[PDB]
């Protein structure tokens, strides 16, 4: 027999959830970055020096 | 007539204690007049 109408009346009883995603985690590539980029055709080449 | 004598009224609450406890209180009473003037009709199943 609920009588005391204590500062709690929320109908819509739904939850608090947040709205974002703390994903810390380090994505720099400096080295790759640096080296550059080249095509090539075959799984193994070779170089002369 | 609905007849009324005290509307829902409270007391002194807010004593900083285990208040926030509400009610509704109501005082009603009824009243006929020329009672031969209505009717009651029950239901019968025998004599």
């Amino acid at each position: 027999n609920p009588t005391l109408f204590v500062s709690y009346d929320q109908n819509g009883k739904k939850l608090s959830f947040a709205n974002w995603i703390s994903v810390l985690s380090p994505q720099d590539t400096p080295f790759v970055s640096m080296t550059g980029k080249e095509s090539i055709n075959q799984t193994i080449f070779s170089w002369q020096t | 007539t609905q007849m009324v004598l005290r509307a829902p009224k409270r007391t002194e609450l807010a004593k900083d204690g285990s208040y926030e406890k509400w009610m509704i209180e109501m005082e009603v009473g009824l009243r006929h007049r020329n009672p031969y003037a209505s009717g009651v009709l029950f239901t019968a199943a025998g004599k």
